[PDB]
RNA sequence: UGAGUAGCGAAAGAGGGGUGAGAAUCCCCUCCACCGAAUGCCUAAGGUUUCCUGAGGAAGGCUCGUCCGCUCAGGGUUAGUCGGGACCUAAGCCGAGGCCGAAAGGCGUAGGCGAUGGACAACAGGUUGAUAUUCCUGUACCACCUCCUCACCAUUUGAGCAAUGGGGGGACGCAGGAGGAUAGGGUAAGCGCGGUAUUGGAUAUCCGCGUCCAAGCAGUUAGGCUGGGAAAUAGGCAAAUCCGUUUCCCAUAAGCCUGAGCUGUGAUGGCGAGCGAAAUAUAGUAGCGAAGUUCCUGAUUCCACACUGCCAAGAAAAGCCUCUAGCGAGGUGAGAGGUGCCCGUACCGCAAACCGACACAGGUAGGCGAGGAGAGAAUCCUAAGGUGAUCGAGAGAACUCUCGUUAAGGAACUCGGCAAAAUGACCCCGUAACUUCGGGAGAAGGGGUGCUCUGUUAGGGUGCAAGCCCGAGAGAGCCGCAGUGAAUAGGCCCAGGCGACUGUUUAGCAAAAACACAGGUCUCUGCGAAGCCGUAAGGCGAAGUAUAGGGGCUGACGCCUGCCCGGUG
């Protein structure tokens, strides 16, 4: 849900914050905690190859195993946290082992379910098995480029992936925005699209919140010095009178594709740019 | 108002020692040509 | 006593505002 | 070497100093090397005597201007060692 | 030369004596003045003796000078417990082999370095011309070691030590609100003082003082454990009677862990108002020494990020608590005996001992920071503690500056109500257009607050009472031009352009109609990324994953955002 606020103030006029109503305990545990030193943006030797970041609040990651390389063994639902670093909520999982592992966290799981990480697993919301095992069509989400690897796939809150079809080698799959690719069918992947779909209604409401983020503000290119950028120059904002719209890097930003044109996974590509 | 000297004893000695410049070559050049010139005070 | 005294000038500067105005 | 006699250098002739011996403690200037655990070792030798609580100090030199060229004193280290009771001094004798 | 002209560096001094060739400026005494949420102290940074005593004084003192942070002679910082190192770790850095690079070198494991953090045992008075949670007189505490003294045990059926290993704990955000107690202030009691000649007070008079720690011991404010017992364990690289998990038993508290600060012990000790010698090298100490209670008031401190709420969910490791692996022939449990190192300790640190060429109206963490009024670290006046802030004398011109005043008028001044004036303190009455319904709104516009009595009020705080306090409401009265009388604590009503706002911007001419922002939109990016920083390796993005990131454009919100793809991309 999402509580609205009063105008009290000009920044209580649009600011929105989500119900937080899937988080049950205030505090992660102990055991998986790990330190997260803020880079800033900048590179190893010191300049800041991204611009505008930094200066956010302070972060401690959860240790998350999103390869579930165990298997066979049934897990159970505790708790539920919020997670600073992404949009998705945590959902933490106790094995039948005493092993405990945050995982993430599909919309929908109730407390004290059971999980089967294992491939004879149900496909029941929260359980992850091999795509091989998996019917045409179900959502799935948190998919393996590669086993082993970790799913890099549909990790942020409320996307989702389809099924079109498999074969032996490899199995379809209709990522976010329509794009397809075939991924391979021994790799591991979980069913049921990522909860807390609602993030994206979530409104800022002011200049405030986003120091918090921390998303630092970026200059508009025409109000720059055109030493620094190319739109850079002129009496006052001046028009984007130089051919081609431009990034500050040389390379055009707008309809210009920066795809490299041989790559390994273009062979993958059954289907592209549906927008 | 503020000013630029602001001294600091840890900060003159890590940037400014004798160890600052025998971490790298050019630092070892700053120390040849501080001794090519038989200055009495080399370092910081 | 020895009574030994130094004394030491300096140069210094600069300022150039320079206030000037005109003409233009 | 290393031998306790060769740690001390001259006593410390000061009116603060003389007081001191009332205190049963004699103040000697001592190596700037040297630790409180071989001061304790030379009394014991030198003077027989027992020895308590030992403290040391050290001074940074003050300037001595000769006409135009200034020079740095050298850096004494005196030692206070507190003398047990029931004890003859070797001192001024 | 300008010149004996500018300046003499914010902002109280006066007198008496003393020193001396020389005194406005030095010293002492008596008044007076200024700071006192400091111009007070304590300690970093930094300075590196500038501290102290005895002398000198030509130069350095915006002036003389017997005086100096000056110039000379000696003298002065004392630590197992304070800070740091013989403990740890963060950002970051170094970095065996190694990954790369014409060379030089760049990158980065293992490992190490590195506090601004975590861990850690000593507190009260005294002492010098100084340095004192270091020296001293008391009481203590931690760690380590046995020529020792007792007590308990066990000889691989093993008494115990128990890891570089596994867990537990350490371990952490912001805001707010009750509570307990205390550092601190004041009242009644108590003890030492003085009867004051300026009218009048042995009197509800006056002045001054009203106590004391770490600890070893007992319990208490109260919080936190969510429960503890038994059995079972695909796990926590091997193992585990440890943890985690599972299943039952008992759950309204037995039990588990931590507490500020209190009562007696620490103390038949010393602080203490005031007396104040011999005299010594006549400073002024030695030395003597009373009462030491009660109530009110109390935090910004502590219990403690304890509790509640919230989002932006908020370090790392060791010291510790346990577990086994593993070591074993003498160990544990308490007393005595000893050991405990290396550096920093002076002074100046709101400043004449530093940043500033100066003995410069500026700049410099943090920790203590009182009283009367007051909401208050506002303001004014005063304690504790300092400061007489180092060129002056006297005439009282213009003129310049800092201010106070102003007859009759008012913004007729001026580019412009610039500057100045006025309003402003609490309680009460009352309050429009417009609006996103929050505002606007201290709207505007008015009234009352000084003193006395009925009134140790009505009502509350604490207390057995006694008492101390917080205190309206009113009535009657008294006065003055005056009444938050001093001082500081908004001037408003409108009408339009631009910009949503807060915020940011040219330090040192321009702070804004500029920038930015949330929002809106386009485009690109499928992870070995698009974009990048780099010859590369590496790294950012990212411990991210199209509801996520990069770039362009537009700027909250409301109504909207039309046509054209020929040309240029």
């Amino acid at each position: 849900a999402i509580k609205k606020y009063k105008p009290t103030s000009n920044g209580r006029r649009g600011m929105t914050t989500s119900d937080f109503a899937e988080i049950t305990t205030d505090k992660p545990e102990k055991s998986l905690l790990a330190p997260l030193h803020k880079k800033g943006g900048r590179n190893n030797q010191g300049k800041l190859t991204v611009r505008h970041q930094g200066g956010g609040h302070k972060r401690q990651y959860r240790v998350i195993d999103f390869k579930r390389d165990k298997d066979g063994i049934p897990g159970r639902v505790a708790t539920v946290e919020y997670d600073p670093n992404r949009s998705a909520n945590i959902a933490l999982i106790n094995y039948a082992d005493g092993e405990k592992r945050y995982i993430l966290a599909p919309k929908g799981i109730q407390v004290g379910t059971e999980i089967m990480s294992g491939p004879e697993a149900d496909i029941k919301v929260g359980n992850a098995l091999p795509l091989i095992n998996i019917p045409v069509g179900t959502v799935v989400h948190n998919i393996e480029l590669k086993p082993g690897k970790g799913g890099q796939l549909v990790r942020s809150a409320g996307t989702s992936a389809q099924v079109l079809g498999k074969e032996g080698k490899y199995v379809l799959v209709r990522l976010n925005s329509g794009e397809v690719r075939m991924i391979l069918s021994a790799c591991r992947a979980s069913i049921g699209q990522v909860g807390n779909e609602q993030h994206e209604l979530i409104n800022i409401g002011k200049a405030g919140r986003s120091r918090w983020k921390g998303i630092r503000p970026t200059v508009r290119g025409s109000v720059m010095n055109p030493n620094d950028h190319p739109h850079g120059g002129g009496e006052g904002r001046a028009p984007i009178g130089r051919k081609s719209p431009m990034s500050p890097w040389g390379k055009p930003t707008l309809g210009f594709k920066t795809r490299k044109k041989k790559n390994k996974s273009d062979k993958f590509i059954v289907r592209r740019r549906k927008n | 108002m503020k000013r630029t000297f602001q001294p600091n004893n840890r900060k003159r000695s890590k940037v400014h020692g004798f160890r600052s410049r025998m971490s790298s070559k050019n630092g070892r050049l700053v120390l040849a040509r501080r001794r090519r010139k038989g200055r009495k005070v080399l370092s910081a | 006593i020895y009574h030994r005294i130094t004394t030491w000038i300096r140069k210094v500067f600069r300022m150039n505002s320079p206030v000037n105005d005109e003409e233009d | 070497m290393k031998d306790p006699r060769d740690v001390l250098k001259r006593p410390v002739i000061t009116e603060r100093s003389a007081d001191l011996m009332t205190e049963k403690k004699y103040t000697f200037e001592v190596d700037v090397r040297a630790n409180k655990t071989e001061v304790k070792d030379a009394v014991e030798s030198i003077f027989g005597v027992k020895v308590d609580k030992v403290n040391i100090m050290n001074y940074k030199g003050k300037s001595k201007r000769v006409g135009r060229y200034t020079g740095m004193t050298s850096r004494r280290r005196k030692a206070i060692v507190k003398l047990t009771a029931d004890s003859k001094e070797i001192e001024i004798f």
